[PDB]
DNA sequence: AGGGCTGATCGTGCAAAAGTCGTGCCAGCCGTCT
DNA sequence: AGACGGCTGGCACGACTTTTGCAATCGCAGCCCT
């Protein structure tokens, strides 16, 4: 939660509306953005298990 | 990256793609003429630097 | 004196005539068609960024939609409601036009006219209006019904929108029965409604302008400066300059002196392009200096063969490469025929043009009762008076071409 | 699409575990690789509009701000899989507009500065055969011998262009000597370390 | 042995058919006071 | 409670513009065709 990208600002914000107060572990959103990377995805030997 | 609203001055967001392209298609284009080894190596030596 | 022998040439046609016309087009035309032919010719030469936010603009209503819960039907149809919002914050585009490009039965009308009233008034009221009117309703009903004079303005806006539109209170008086002037609170409160909640943001309208040259009027006599920057620059590949004549091979050095002829024409062209613009733009900014300083009220008739008599302009290759020449001067910004104004009488020498016509119309309309604007005949009088001449057959003609109420139609109650 | 999962499926992550970080062969590399733009013009302040083939171009990078297009049909979010002729690019969520990189080809090498510049120069290594040749071989401009026995030149032996053309004269039409890569990085591509490895 | 025949080069207009504005002109119409 | 009246725009004609659609015969001399 604590910084800077408000995509699932608006998750966290449901989710506290509703009470959820549940969250999504996904990606570092910015390591998934380095996976955009990855030489441009040149390294994705990402085994994702 | 604008700060003034005028001008963007993207902040090191330049795209060689540009060159990419420019020099994807004259290559294809002179391919076809049997272009010459000098300027098929000097197109070579930037196209990958 | 009389005839005998003596006496003496030709242009060409086909070749240097294409690289003629390639200059009668627009700048950005002739840019993305130099660019387009350099791909040929090889011997010539902090993630993202956003705006204001919750406060996002379009997008603040496309997340006030996400930040609403919803299907993914109900979802979808906001976002196809929101980003088919214009500038002016209504649905740019409606729900048939959604419907048609989904192809999707699932998705229907009553869907989503539902999921579009969900995101009738979010962030802010009265966003995707489709047509603002029922966006001035629900406004009208999201205002609380305390104010006064409420139940006159929803009548109002509910089917008298067009005798509003002729400004004709006594109609409107009549029509919906309404106390004489105890309707006008209600309909100062609906002059007030807000249109354009979504332009108040959607309004973001960027400006643009590609002026092709500059007046400064560098201390007077308007100084015209061509727009170098947007003047595009032809390099030959000096490079190939070298390595044609060393090459053996007849062929490549054919190629490439065939290439280098066809580049030095196309550089050439647009050479000359640019300056017969240059200098036409003198002329035009010298006959166009009362236009520029004073304005369109007094832009003097301005001909392109009175232009080439007067600057010894191109007697045809102007006419042809006229078209497509901006211009940012303290006037503004103004096209080369912009610069042209047409042919009017004037008495006693003097001579009378048509964008100073229509900037006087603009004027009289503007000096004319509010309840009562000036008659096409009153027009007439005006531009007489002006010693335009304009007469009222002209003078109706332009007041259309000015697109403005005349008296009887523009009337209005006091 | 219904578009009754649409969104539902815009929002899914995997679990990542056990991640692996390793080379590839270019099939991936166009596989990431969609667009086509022409143009290093940043933004054009004449209309206020997106380069056409260009930096931040359409057709291109993913998606519109909007699902409207640059050119301006198919202007609906409710369009997914329609695509406008007048500017070819998916008209959807501006999310893959981040998860568009692109593939840049020009048909041919240069130097990796890769190697010999880490602190551990794997030159030697990752030129295998060239062994810190790969640098010299990115000018193409050695031709060096390729193969051929039949003349006195070996198949992975540096034939410098100079080199090269002597070959040519004097083996005629039997020394093969191939450049780009010029010194000895092509025959490194023709070569198998299971010998090498065996030698060392 | 005699004829054909070939184009390598040969580049700032115009003209022509078309269109389109200026101004007029005209026909119905509505506010109203008769 | 129908005509005045100017609107107001449809319709008109010429009058100024205008856009496109347009390249050669050189020049020999050797080569091809006869």
């Amino acid at each position: 939660v604590k910084s800077d990208d408000v995509n699932g600002r608006t998750k966290m914000y449901k989710n506290i509306v509703d009470g959820n107060h549940q969250m999504e572990p996904g990606m570092p959103e910015s390591f998934n953005v380095l996976l955009k990377e990855i030489r441009s995805l040149g390294i994705n030997i990402e085994l994702e298990d | 990256v604008p700060l003034d609203g005028g001008r963007f001055a993207t902040s090191d967001l330049n795209d060689l793609y540009r060159r990419v392209i420019n020099r994807n298609n004259r290559l294809k284009r002179l391919l076809d003429l049997a272009a010459p080894d000098i300027i098929v190596r000097n197109e070579k030596r930037m196209l990958q630097e | 004196m009389k005839q005998g022998l003596q006496l003496r040439s030709l242009a060409m046609t086909p070749q240097l005539q294409q690289a003629i016309r390639l200059l009668q087009l627009s700048t950005l035309e002739l840019q993305q068609e130099l660019q387009q032919a350099l791909e040929s010719n090889p011997l010539l030469e902090l993630p993202v960024y956003q705006g204001e936010t919750t406060q996002t603009l379009q997008d603040y209503l496309m997340w006030q939609v996400e930040l609403t819960p919803f299907t993914d039907t109900d979802r979808a149809i906001a976002t196809s409601i929101v980003d088919a919002v214009d500038d002016t914050g209504y649905l740019t585009i409606q729900i048939e036009d959604i419907v048609d490009s989904i192809g999707d039965d699932e998705i229907g009308l009553e869907e989503v006219e539902a999921v579009l009233k969900r995101i009738q008034r979010f962030d802010p009221v009265g966003v995707a209006a489709k047509d603002l009117r029922d966006c001035l309703l629900i406004q009208l009903s999201q205002f609380a019904k305390e104010t006064p004079w409420l139940e006159e303005a929803r009548l109002i806006i509910s089917d008298h929108l067009d005798l509003l539109a002729n400004h004709d209170f006594r109609t409107l008086m009549r029509v919906t029965r309404l106390k004489e002037e105890v309707l006008k609170e209600a309909v100062n409160l609906i002059q007030s409604l807000d249109p354009r909640p979504g332009q108040s943001i959607q309004t973001s309208e960027p400006e643009y302008v590609i002026p092709d040259v500059l007046v400064r009027k560098v201390s007077g006599r308007w100084t015209v400066e061509l727009n170098a920057d947007s003047i595009p620059r032809l390099k030959i590949n000096q490079q190939y300059a070298a390595m044609g004549n060393s090459a053996r091979n007849d062929a490549d050095g054919q190629f490439i002196r065939s290439n280098l002829q066809e580049a030095r024409w196309l550089i050439k062209s647009l050479e000359s392009r640019n300056d017969t613009l240059l200098r036409v733009s003198r002329c035009i900014v010298e006959q166009q200096q009362a236009f520029f300083e004073q304005g369109e009220e007094y832009m003097k008739p301005m001909v392109l063969a009175d232009i080439a008599q007067a600057v010894e302009m191109h007697e045809s290759t102007i006419s042809r490469v006229t078209t497509q020449k901006y211009l940012h001067s303290p006037r503004g910004i103004f096209e080369l025929k912009y610069f042209f104004s047409s042919h009017v009488n004037t008495e006693g020498g003097g001579e009378a043009s048509s964008t100073a016509i229509r900037a006087l119309v603009k004027k009289l309309i503007a000096a004319e009762n509010p309840a009562k604007p000036l008659s096409d005949s009153k027009l007439t009088s005006m531009l007489s008076e002006q010693g335009i001449m304009v007469a009222r057959r002209t003078v109706a003609k332009y007041r259309e071409s000015l697109s403005i109420p005349p008296s009887n139609q523009r009337k209005q109650l006091v | 699409k219904d578009l009754l999962k649409f969104l539902k499926a815009q929002t899914k992550t995997e679990e990542f575990d056990a991640i692996k970080i390793a080379l590839a062969s270019p099939d991936m590399i166009r596989s990431w690789s969609f667009g086509e733009v022409k143009k290093p013009e940043t933004i054009n302040y004449r209309t206020f509009k997106p380069e056409r083939d260009g930096l931040f171009c359409a057709r291109i990078f993913g998606p519109v701000k909007d699902y409207e297009c640059l050119c301006g049909k198919y202007k609906r979010l409710k369009h997914r899989g329609v695509i406008c002729e007048k500017c070819g690019v998916e008209v959807t969520q501006t999310k893959v507009r981040r998860e568009r990189m692109g593939h840049i080809e020009l048909a041919s090498p240069t130097a990796h500065i890769w190697f010999l510049k880490s602190l551990p120069s794997r030159i030697g290594l990752l030129l295998d055969m060239p062994l810190r040749d790969i640098e010299r071989v990115l000018y193409f401009e050695s031709y060096v011998v390729i193969e051929g026995g039949m003349t006195n030149l070996e198949r992975q032996q540096i034939l410098t262009e100079e080199q090269y053309l002597d070959a040519l004269e004097e083996f005629g039409d039997e020394f093969d000597a191939k450049m780009g890569a010029e010194a000895i990085q092509a025959l490194l591509k023709s070569m198998d370390l299971e010998q090498e490895c065996e030698q060392l």
